[PDB]
Formats: C-alpha cells, structure tokens, sequence
C-alpha cells in the first residue's frame, strides 16, 4: 500500500532531494505537484493524493545544523512538496543526545503523517553511516521506529564509510550504527563510496563532485528498485513481497548491488544477465559465494528467448551459490518506463544476499581493533562517558558483529543445519 | 482480450493482491450471500483504477461451489459478457475455461496468502534469538521459496509467451481459430493436461502442507520439523517425476531448469 519515507542528514537530505527530483523527472508531473496532460500508473507508493491534483511526495526531513536545508528551501522542488515537517554535532553519542531530548515532537511529526496515511506499508530510511550529524541521531529514531510499530518494514540506504584514510571517531560510531543496524532494522542496502569512487573515476575522469553523481546513481537504483511497484507489475508491487525471497535467515539481510551499463553518460537476454552477474558490473566491492540473487530488468527485451536464455546461463554456470537448502538466482522482468526520454535502454539491476560483505565488516572491525588497542582515538567526551560509563556497548556491538562473521561463515560452510 | 486479461489472469498487480486480501481477512453461508461477495468487486477495482472503464462492467462475480468449512479448495466465478455480434467469435464454451483457468491460478494465490499469515505470525515472537526460532524459521524460508519459483514459471508461460504469440497470431474465421489458439497455448502451459497430471499432483501435497504449517505457529518444535522433512522428500522426488516426463515436453522442459538450479 502506502509507504513513508525518511531522510536525515545532509547526505541522506541530498539523495532524498536528488530521488524525489529524479521521480518527479520520471512522471509526467511539473515541479509543483501538477499533472501533464499526456498522462496510467501506480502514483500511490510514495506520493499523496494531495488537495490540488498535487502527488506531494511523502517524505520525513530532518536535520540538525541546517545547511543545506536552505538550498533545498529556495527551490522549485519545495512547491512539489512542503509537509511542513523541518525540525531543527558530529558525535554518535552527540546526535544520540540531541536525538534524545526532542524525540516526541518529531515523533508528532510521524504521527502526523501516520494519521493522515490510510494504510501503511513500511518506511525507508535515507541515513548516512558515521555521517556526522546523521550519526546518533539516526540510530536513536531507528530504535524508536521499530518500537513503535512492529508490524511494518524497515528498509535503510546505507554507505560504508570509509575513504581508505582522517577522522578516528568513525569506526566507532559507525560500529555502534550498525548495531542498530543488524538488531533494529529487516533490510539493508548497503553501498561502498570506495566502489562508487572507483567506478566514477573509472568511466569519468571526475573525483572531486563525486556527491553529485553519486546522488544520480543512488537515485538512479532507488528508482529501478521500485519500478515494478510504480508501474503496473505483477510480483513485488509490495515491498514486503520482494523483502520475504532473498532472506532465509532474519540476520541475513544485507543486499548487494550491481547495474548492467557502467557509463551512462541490439544485445540479448542472456548477454546482460550474464553481464549482471560479473563482480565487475557489481558496484559494491576460503570461499565467498552468494546465498540468493534477484534481479530486475527494465529496456527493449524481446521477451520469448528468454527461457533459453535461462538455460545458457544455468549451464554456463557461473557461480556455486550454496551447499545447504536451494536458492537460486531469480529473475525478473519489467517493462521501460514511459512518460519521459530514456537512453541507454537495456538496464538491469540486481539485489543479492553475499557473505562477502563480512569481508568489509571485517576490515571496520580490524580497524576499530586497532584504534581500541592504542587508545588515543577514543577521544573521550563527556557525551560518551554520560551515554555509557564503562562503553560497553561497543563491547555489544563487537559480540554481535562477530556473531554475524560467524553466522555469514558457517552459511558458507556445508552445514548450517546447525547454528551459529 | 486486454481487458479479461487483467481479472481473469490477473496480469496488473494491486487487484488481486485486495480482492484475495479483502477475502481472507474474514476467514459459512453468510460469506456466499451477494452483499459482501458482491461488493469486494466493487471495492478491488478501486484500489487498481481499473474501474470507469466499460470493461469495468459485464463482470458478474459468483461462485461454483458452497463450502461448510488442510483445506485447499478455493471457490469463484467471473465472467465476461459479450453482445450478440461478438457472441460469433468469443463463444460461451470458450468463457467456461476461461473461468476453469482462473481457478486454477487462484488457488497458487492462497499459498501467498498463508506464507504471509505464518511470517505474521512468528514476527510478534521475533526479542528472541533462540535456537527453536531460527531453525524453524529456515523452514518457513524454503518453503516460501518453492512457491517463488513455480510462481514465476506460470508468470512467465502463461503471460509472456503466450501473449507474445497473440500480439501477431491475430489477423474473419480466423479471429475465432486465433482466440481458440490463444486458450490451447495457456491449457498447454498450464500443466493441465493428462500427460503431466501426476506433476500437478504432487503440487496438492506441497499445498496441504503448507497450509498444515500455517496453523502451528512456541508451540513445539518437532511437530513443524517432521512435515518440512517430507516436504524435501516431496520436492527431491518431484524432480525426478518431471525429469521423466521430458526425457521422454518443450515447455516442462523449462522447468527442469527451473526445479533445479545449482543444486541436485
């Protein structure tokens, strides 16, 4: 049904601003929520039916030092849509203190958007891991959002934050932020601005307005994810729908992605699957072997071939996904969508559950190791010390992320028929 | 033909996923009596726009068979309502498998309805991390996923193929002879032929069991465990009756691949 959708952080307040703009773009709509006149489809995913034949996007702003909140303020995009829903440190213990104290107003501002929605479908999260002030605050409303309502989805955008080296607090906040991550959220989308950077630099000779095109790539694979439920589909027109196939085992949530044309700026079925399927077109970056994959298909597809090409691509048999209960690699197909100008036609995108991910997770965990055995880098606050006296918490957070090691590497093991 | 696609094969989502959803919500003769079965109709064509159409009307809605109720049996009619002039070449023998077939593929939307009821249910006691869950939980999973992947392969035969060759099979006998094509191709596909009738039935074994599983939610762990054990006996030895029947069909041949894929 209806979904509602949240944004915190300058980061996260970029790629929602970016998405919304990039939807409005994709829909024969004007900047201010009017409709064109060659318009059909689905307009009810994230846009409310407002009171002038205006679809105001349903989206939950939040911030905290406001910067960019100006410039998303004197723009054409504030006439798409305004809820009224701005609420005014760079600390994880410092955003979960400020979190902490204004917690029931924007819990109005939830509540508000709660009761003016008839039905309720899940909530997205645009949150920026370590991301200054997203951090704390962001992990605080995701712990109060999953308290208040069990019975819908959470799904949060996430990046893995590191530039591969500058600030020392981060694998700590970010480790605390992805404690909330594993336990408080159903979904995870995770994203590397190392892969994104390469692959920018690597089809584009730019590296320094790398937010500005990794908001058109970001926004490009949000949009690709909920084609199906935006125009007329058939399977996972729900997000709960798509969430249930790729997670066996409720700790095993974390998604991969890729996307089949690299620069952006006739082929086969089995030619961009195949290509799909490669690491290389894969945009995040002992065996390491994928439990399940889905993947979408939006361009010109001739749709009869495309059994065989089913067949060429198990028998060319790419990858040994898994010992233990059967997954596949799972397709799906959709149609381009119309109502604006579209090239680059063929265009696939992909969600995977990989233990491959526990490599990086390995690496922030080496990396907070390291900085917890110096001791220099803590750089205690009395923010810290006040929110945890002993900072056992991090001790927490290093139990479960090394029982989801151990769980992603004994799911690569045969046996998995026992626990661990 | 485009319109009749989207009731009677349901090919626009948000139409079936209300109608079959308002359905269940309830669970009888108080639930057959034309106030709430002829109003759910009514309110799953809202919720689509598929309604203030003149295809929204000539939809009658009934059912074949009254229940007093494990239980697989799903029940309903619709039909499609053509003039005289048009009565010539859609004819009402023709209308009569139409509502056959979409039996057919109604009764694979009630597996859909209960691995959302057992997911529903197991996600108030989700708090917990022991070792009773998880596994149990791995079992709900692979069923799931079993209907995920037969699913797509009657979405995939019954509507892209088969609509593929009807967007040229068309051409004034041989409008009549295409349409009748047209239902052949989606029979054929539908693995309701005799040849392939022991493969539909252990797919009613799959279904019971499924809805068996449903029922239990800690109740006791054992109980759920023994029926996910035949389930993969079911599924091993399904594989091997269909392997059978292609050894010695083109379009079963995909679902070999299909059944099977990077496992044994």
């Amino acid at each position: 049904r209806e979904i509602i959708t949240l944004q915190l952080g300058q980061c996260g307040n970029q790629i929602g601003f970016e998405f919304w703009k990039q939807l409005c773009a994709e829909h024969g709509i004007s900047p201010e929520g009017i409709v064109e006149e060659f318009a059909t489809d689905r307009k009810d995913v994230f846009f409310y039916q407002a009171d002038d034949e205006h679809y105001i996007p349903r989206a939950v702003l939040l911030d905290l030092e406001p910067r960019v909140i100006h410039s998303i303020l004197n723009s054409p995009y504030a006439k798409l849509y305004n809820p009224e829903n701005i609420y005014l440190g760079n600390n994880w213990a410092s955003g979960f203190s400020q979190g902490e104290k204004i917690h029931e107003d924007i819990f109005d501002i939830i509540d508000r958007e709660a009761d003016g929605s008839d039905s309720l479908e899940g909530f997205v999260l645009c949150h920026s891991i370590a991301g200054g002030t997203g951090s704390g605050l962001g992990s605080y409303l995701l712990e109060r959002l999953n308290d208040r309502y069990p019975k819908k989805l959470v799904q949060t955008y996430s990046v893995f934050p590191n530039q591969d080296e500058d600030v020392v607090v981060q694998p700590y906040n970010s480790l605390l932020t992805l404690k909330r991550l594993t336990q408080n959220a159903d979904c995870v989308v995770v994203l590397d601005n190392t892969a994104l950077n390469r692959i920018a630099t690597d089809r584009l000779h730019i590296q320094n307005p790398s937010f500005s095109q990794i908001n058109q790539l970001v926004s490009t694979i949000m949009s690709a994810s909920t084609t199906t439920l935006r125009y007329p589909g058939y399977m996972n027109n729900d997000l709960i729908g798509l969430i249930a196939s790729l997670i066996p085992t409720p700790r095993l949530h974390f998604l991969m992605t890729g996307y089949t044309p690299l620069t952006t700026d006739k082929t086969t079925v089995l030619d961009v699957m195949r290509r799909l399927l490669q690491p290389k077109n894969v945009m995040v970056s002992t065996n390491h072997c994928y439990i399940a994959i889905l993947n979408i298909i939006q361009g010109e597809v001739d749709p009869t071939q495309v059994h065989k090409s089913l067949q060429r691509i198990r028998e060319r048999k790419l990858a040994n996904f898994i010992p233990w209960g059967p997954a596949s690699i799972q397709v799906a197909l959709s149609r381009k969508s119309p109502y604006l100008p579209s090239a680059h036609r063929v265009s696939g995108l992909m969600m995977a559950n990989h233990t491959s991910i526990s490599s990086l997770f390995e690496r922030t965990c080496r990396q907070y190791d390291k900085l917890r055995k110096r001791e220099a880098f803590l750089e205690q606050f009395r923010k810290e010390d006040m929110f945890k006296d002993n900072f056992d918490e991090m001790d927490t957070s290093r139990e479960i992320v090394q029982q989801l090691i151990d769980e992603y590497h004994a799911a690569t093991r045969p046996d998995y028929i026992s626990w661990g | 033909y485009e319109a009749l696609r989207h009731f009677l094969l349901m090919e626009d989502g948000e139409f079936a996923q209300s109608l079959s959803d308002l359905l269940f919500e309830k669970l009888p003769g108080e639930l057959l009596n034309p106030l709430v079965l002829n109003s759910v109709l009514s309110k799953a064509l809202q919720c689509s726009l598929h309604g203030d159409t003149p295809h929204a009307s000539n939809l009658s809605l009934a059912l074949k068979y009254l229940p007093e109720v494990p239980d697989v049996l799903s029940c309903l009619e619709l039909r499609y309502k053509v003039d005289w002039p048009l009565n010539i070449v859609i004819t009402e023998g023709c209308v009569s498998k139409y509502s056959g077939v979409f039996s057919f593929l109604l009764q694979l939307k009630l597996m859909m309805w209960a691995l959302k009821d057992v997911c529903f249910h197991l996600k108030r006691t989700a708090m917990a991390g022991s070792v009773q869950f998880r596994q149990l939980q791995l079992f709900k999973h692979e069923m799931q996923h079993f209907v995920k992947v037969i699913q797509g392969y009657i979405a995939n035969q019954i509507l892209h193929v088969t609509w593929c060759e009807f967007r040229a099979r068309l051409a004034l006998e041989e409008i009549q002879r295409a349409h009748a094509e047209y239902l052949h191709k989606a029979v054929f596909r539908g693995l309701l032929t005799e040849k392939a009738a022991p493969v539909m039935n252990v797919i009613h074994s799959i279904f019971s069991l499924v809805l068996k599983f449903r029922s239990q939610l800690h109740p006791n762990f054992a109980l759920m465990q023994q029926s996910y054990n035949t389930f993969k006996y079911y599924s091993h030895f399904l594989f091997k009756v269909v392997t059978k029947l292609v050894n010695r069909q083109p379009h079963l041949e995909d679902f070999l691949l299909r059944i099977n894929f990077n496992n044994y």
